[PDB]
């Protein structure tokens, strides 16, 4: 009887058990919440014959 | 190969050679006509691996 009551109390105060895969996703989600950094005015070509 | 056939590369080469500098008469319009003639004096012919 008594330690069985103890088991209920201990598991109640700990909560659900999580694996490693859960923790990795949370760390990745933090970076995604920051958001991308946008810098305009970057070239999208290069010259092989400049106009003259 | 890309730099060999480039119109830009041929233009920078002639401007730093003594062969071209002694042929400048001093008129801005004449020199530009002379320089454009020299650019066409270099020809690049791509090859074929099928015919070796």
């Amino acid at each position: 009887r008594p330690m069985l009551q103890a088991a209920l109390e201990n598991l109640q105060a700990v909560g659900p058990a999580f694996d490693l895969d859960y923790d990795q996703n949370r760390a990745m989600l933090n970076t995604l919440n920051v958001g991308p950094t946008l810098d305009p005015r970057f070239q999208t070509y290069r010259y092989l014959r400049t106009p003259e | 190969v890309m730099q060999l056939a480039s119109w830009d590369t041929r233009r920078e080469f002639w401007l730093q050679t003594d062969y071209y500098k002694q042929r400048m008469v001093g008129n801005s319009k004449a020199d530009a006509a002379l320089l454009d003639e020299m650019i066409n004096n270099i020809q690049f012919i791509p090859g074929d691996f099928t015919r070796a």
